[PDB]
RNA sequence: GCCUGGCGGCCGUAGCGCGGUGGUCCCACCUGACCCCAUGCCGAACUCAGAAGUGAAACGCCGUAGCGCCGAUGGUAGUGUGGGGUCUCCCCAUGCGAGAGUAGGGAACUGCCAGGC
RNA sequence: GGUUCUCCCCGAAAGCUAUUUAGGUAGCGCCUCGUGAAUUCAUCUCCGGGGGUAGAGCACUGUUUCGGCAAGGGGGUCAUCCCGACUUACCAACCCGAUGCAAACUGCGAAUACCGGAGAAUGUUAUCACGGGAGACACACGGCGGGUGCUAACGUCCGUCGUGAAGAGGGAAACAACCCAGACCGCCAGCUAAGGUCCCAAAGUCAUGGUUAAGUGGGAAACGAUGUGGGAAGGCCCAGACAGCCAGGAUGUUGGCUUAGAAGCAGCCAUCAUUUAAAGAAAGCGUAAUAGCUCACUGGUCGAGUCGGCCUGCGCGGAAGA
RNA sequence: UCCUCCUAAAGAGUAACGGAGGAGCACGAAGGUUGGCUAAUCCUGGUCGGACAUCAGGAGGUUAGUGCAAUGGCAUAAGCC
RNA sequence: GCUCAACGGAUAAAAGGUACUCCGGGGAUAACAGGCUGAUACCGCCCAAGAGUUCAUAUCGACGGCGGUGUUUGGCACCUCGAUGUCGGCUCAUCACAUCCUGGGGCUGAAGUAGGUCCCAAGGGUAUGGCUGUUCGCCAUUUAAAGUGGUACGCGAGCUG
């Protein structure tokens, strides 16, 4: 239906993911971003060990407690925190004066409110599509009053399950749909990569301050605030390395703390460019007091969209906000593979990600100056044109040295199928 | 210049103004306040003409109607709502 | 957006559109857009007509919204039966006659005027010309 | 919640025209539920209750505006 | 023929504002009240008995358009009847014809009787 | 469900009220027969009226937008109210100018319709009252004014008119309801309404003037376009007009800024005229920097027409179904 | 079932599971007469009074009020003593 | 003395089931199908903020706009209630083109291979299985491809139940 719940109205804070058995005690993880949703914390239900009954999902003391929070604060919607089945959802909003909306189907309202694009709103459209035919039944029952059962002959079937088959060819239409962004992600793929092209794509918890890590790379302004999913639209700004040379970074939204399957699916049927790209670029926070859950939830995200696999350039976060431990540049070796602590959030780790980048690419110390041609001017053109060093210098006997190497390459034109008469290399 | 050939009204009311307006023509009204009013239709791509000019309702504008040259002044203006055309104008002696 | 605050009654009669429009003349500012037709102009459109407009002036001059939506216009759901009451409240018109000017704006050039009051005409369901101020 | 109820009326306006002989009381203006848009002066005072202007003499009606707030008079010219 | 009081007609061209002007002819204030009568206290108001005084206030009259108010002609909208194009709407012939503005008007007119030169 | 011989005259309704009522029934309205009654009734003209509809309008009730400025309320310094340091570059509230909206708004207010009186002409007393006999109380479409719907429907509910019902005939290819027009019978007689005159198929291959080149005519919008026809203006001109075309175009302006690219190739300072028939601290595309092109102007001799906009008539594309 | 407004087309009437609200009473005074009086709202100055009490002045004219819904009313007051 | 408030009041006094049903009627009134409509659904076009290293239109397209089809959920109750058999599968088809393959082209952010997108084009072709009643759907393995729709959601006086 285009018509959808008010914006600014009034709501209960029992729904807080899930309290329990999932996640950590996170009370202010959720009530930060639920904040963010939009309703204000005027007063604050929490319950413990609550009892999964097969009648409401809850015990009647919290149910009483919870109708009594939402008829007393006159809000629209109760709001329930664990996923609950569509019948006791039916029977509590039955027990209810007001109905009680799931969820996920708040989480899927917040996602809606963040998507700003049809890409992340059929994404959005296929999880409320998920979540709408968990709770048709019950939502069909009271249409089902106004038929009086009427339609037996016909559809041969049984009663509604012809509209589940309608139901079924909403789920064919959007998967149709979301395969044809795929196409298009496909298109775009091959557009950004040239084979010569590294390619970084931003990960990690939603508004950990990767979006301002890409901020103070691309001088490029970015969407940063307390709201989580404040980042979301991928958008792709070239820089320029010294070492690295050309590469381009898109801004892939995060994972709340334990993203759904369903949502997970939805994205990844979305894009796979995170899949797809060469090197993945990872900002991991350490907002949560307990920073291992978060950690291995969101690489069990990466490595359900394959990209943890990828090499991942790490990001410690909020390291720069303790100060335990500074970031520092030694060349210890060729390939420095050692684990960058360096929270650049704030700028202040560039330097030692820029020898990251050195580290991440091919970085051999040695550097074996490649035999000069004897057209040398062509060369020095071609050099000044794609990207004059900021060092010149010339060795004895007119030998020009510098940085940038393509060794193989230069091998595979130098010599592959040439008589070499002359044979000035002896 | 700022003077209009205009031609005394034969015939007044809602068909003659529609009349008029078909055949190129648009009725105006000259009020004087010392003796009667004087209606006449004039042609409206003139008048439209000089009305794109502010100089029309700036100073005195002449009329020859009848072979009187009759001084007068724009006071009011009507005008079509969607097009360019004006239907109506007003004008004090002076 | 653009929804009278306070409203003496919730829903409104359908009603039939006036023959003209008054409100014809450019007064708040000296470009405007006028329409010739006959229309409804919803909210969302008035919103988009206006958005097009100042993203073109890039935040120099002045625009005007000659044109309030106080129209309820009231649509029932889908799959419910003839009766039973009128629809609930879904959008918010403004009934638009021949002649009526609804966008006004200064402090732009002609040029600048000509080319967001075009932009804003694209989004526009009613047919539209830029209209100037005169001296009467 | 619902809308639809309405009361009935059969007669709230005037009968006389300021042409009719009316003969002796006859109802000039019933139920018009107000006095002073009409009012009665000629045939003495009608409007004895529910403001039903009536007749207090056989003639005409007249219909008048007179006074300083210009309301609208009912009155009723004998032969 | 020159004004004041009363009762009417008329019901903003009739009122409000601004400035001037009038005296115990009239009128209003004014002087007292344990008389008639009066105040949820109130010679405020209502009355009564009246001597001095004042036209200040009020009241009247004169000029002033600053407003209220009246207000054409022409145009427009609408509409009855007949016909036409017939996206929701219009057009033609014909008969009626607004409102809103506009020029302009606009500081009332009149009757009967009492008092004073 | 069926209801059986004939001819002549009149001829409805599908509404209101009420109903254990909604497909039934009673009263009334409408039909028929009989009796009586007044120029009764109708049309038109003139004279009396009342209104608050369409339309307008924004005083009131609500609603809007802009421009003005503070009573008081975030605050701007203020555990400075300064009984004064400005009443912040905040909202000012009423207010004052300018602009719109309304079914439940009116300081205005029609056309119509309604009612009353008078006067002719016309109408088979058409009008009313009483009495005998009923049917009907399932309506449909079209036009107008609306509610509801989606300003959907051959939709649903009202007011009014017309038609079917209960009305054939001609027209709209066929077609209850749309247009023309009301069949007593007969005629191998004319005239005509709507609609038509090239053949099917009766009647103009009529006359005059113009339009369109798609079979428009003979399905469809936003939007797009040097199609074609008019009209009113505008710029330029043989002190030469319109394109392409051959010459010039500054180094003091090429001075810095990701460096042997600095400029016009991210950005900024900068835009004198020397030696202007006519020369940019280069507009765009750019050039590996370095190259270039078209344009400020003149001979360009090609030599009278050329550039855009506005209104309007008819065309074009948008335009894909079993 | 009843009342008020609009739909409802300036007589009357007029429908829907159309849009908004009420009633199933109250008062022997809140009735009758006689006499008298007119309010909203704002500004200024003042008691333990302060956006808001009680007073005095000036603007404002019915923006009040009506025992109770809405419409018509209401200065001769139908409003208040 | 009446919440006879179903307020013109059946009586002082009265709830339900029927798939065990039966009777008189109705297409006056729902279910299937057709029919009008097309809000919704699908497809197309308009403006272009932008994403694209810069560049609106390689490819997508924000907020809004305008249509086309009858094609999904609906709206209506015109047709049949003195009978028009219900989904699915089997057998046999036929049409439209909004083309899955094969054919011919344009742009490409088209080096080749392989792609994306759009135009033309209906001649032919366009799987077998596990599950489930299933159209679907998911899965295994094919294939040049395993098209989308209409035909009473084709087809029960052809079959199955």
């Amino acid at each position: 239906m285009f018509d959808r719940y008010d914006a600014g109205e009034q709501a209960v804070l029992v729904h807080i993911y899930f309290t329990q058995d999932k996640d950590m005690e996170d009370l202010q993880e959720f009530e930060s971003l639920v904040s963010s949703a939009g309703v204000e914390a005027l007063q604050v239900i929490t319950g413990s060990r609550k009892a999964p009954h097969p009648k409401y999902f809850v015990g009647e003391g919290k149910a009483v407690e919870i109708a009594e929070a939402v008829k007393a604060t006159g809000a629209s919607v109760v709001l329930f925190d664990h996923a609950l089945s569509p019948a006791q959802e039916r029977n509590l909003e039955r027990l209810c004066e007001c109905r009680v909306i799931d969820r996920t189907g708040l989480i899927l309202d917040i996602f809606a409110q963040r998507a700003r694009t049809h890409e992340g709103k059929l994404q959005v459209e296929l999880a409320q599509l998920r979540h709408l035919a968990t709770r048709l039944v019950r939502g069909w029952t009271h249409l089902e009053r106004q038929k009086g059962g009427i339609g037996l002959r016909g559809p041969g079937e049984t009663q509604l399950e012809t509209d589940r088959r309608l139901l079924r060819n909403r789920i064919v239409q959007i998967q149709s749909r979301l395969e044809r962004v795929e196409k298009q992600r496909e298109q775009g793929r091959q557009s950004r990569i040239k084979a010569d092209v590294p390619t970084v794509s931003l990960v990690g918890y939603t508004n950990a301050g990767k979006s301002t890590l890409f901020n103070r790379i691309t001088e490029a302004r970015v969407y940063a605030a307390d709201q989580l999913f404040a980042t979301l639209d991928p958008t792709l700004r070239r820089i320029d390395v010294a070492d690295v040379g050309e590469t381009v970074l898109a801004d892939t939204v995060g994972f709340i703390r334990h993203l759904p399957h369903d949502l997970v699916a939805a994205f990844k049927a979305t894009l796979q460019e995170t899949r797809q790209a060469t090197l993945l670029l990872h900002v991991i926070d350490a907002a949560d007091v307990r920073v291992q859950e978060n950690i291995e939830a969101v690489n069990t995200v990466l490595e359900e969209i394959d990209a943890h696999e990828i090499p991942t350039l790490l990001v410690m976060n909020k390291i720069d906000m303790l100060e335990d431990f500074e970031p520092r540049i030694d060349r210890d070796e060729e390939n420095k593979p050692n684990r960058v602590w360096l929270s650049a959030q704030t700028g202040a780790g560039i330097p030692q990600l820029f020898q990251a980048l050195t580290e991440r690419l091919s970085g051999e110390v040695a550097q074996h100056t490649l035999r000069l041609p004897p057209q040398e001017g062509r060369l020095r053109s071609r050099f000044y044109q794609l990207q004059a060093i900021e060092k010149e210098w010339m060795e004895e006997d007119g030998s020009v040295s510098l940085q940038v190497r393509m060794p193989i390459v230069d091998w595979r034109r130098l010599c592959k199928q040439e008589p070499a008469l002359i044979d000035y290399l002896i | 210049m700022f003077t209009i050939n205009a031609e005394v009204r034969k015939e007044q009311g809602k068909g003659a103004s529609r009349r008029l307006r078909a055949a190129n023509k648009f009725p105006a009204i000259i009020y004087g306040g010392k003796e009667a009013p004087l209606a006449i239709e004039l042609d409206h791509d003139k008048v439209m003409n000089m009305q794109a000019k502010a100089e029309f309702y700036s100073e005195v504008l002449t009329i020859v109607v009848d072979g009187k040259e009759i001084k007068v002044k724009a006071q009011d203006v009507q005008r079509h709502p969607y097009k360019p055309k004006l239907q109506h104008i007003d004008f004090v002696r002076a | 957006m653009l929804q009278p605050k306070r409203t003496k009654f919730r829903k409104m009669h359908k009603g039939r559109n006036r023959g003209l429009a008054q409100g014809t003349d450019v007064s708040f500012g000296s470009f405007g857009l006028k329409a010739v037709g006959r229309g409804r102009l919803t909210a969302r459109q008035i919103e988009a007509a206006r958005r097009a407009m100042t993203r073109a002036v890039k935040r120099q001059g002045k625009i005007w919204i000659r044109v309030f939506p106080d129209k309820p216009i009231t649509e029932k759901p889908l799959a419910v039966r003839m009766g039973k009451g009128k629809g609930n409240v879904e959008y918010w018109v403004a009934l638009i006659q021949p002649g009526k000017v609804l966008y006004e704006m200064d402090g732009v050039p002609e040029e600048l005027a000509r080319e967001a009051f075009k932009l804003a005409a694209a989004k526009l369901p009613i047919k539209t010309t830029f209209v100037t101020k005169t001296v009467m | 919640g619902g809308s639809t109820r309405n009361g009935r009326d059969s007669e709230a306006k005037r009968l006389g025209v300021k042409r009719f002989g009316g003969e002796s009381v006859l109802a000039g203006s019933i139920i018009v539920r107000q006095r002073g848009t009409k009012f009665h002066a000629g045939a003495n005072v009608g409007c004895g209750r529910d403001h039903t202007l009536f007749a207090k003499a056989d003639g005409k009606v007249k219909f008048e505006v007179k006074g300083p707030k210009n309301r609208k008079f009912i009155s009723i010219e004998a032969e």
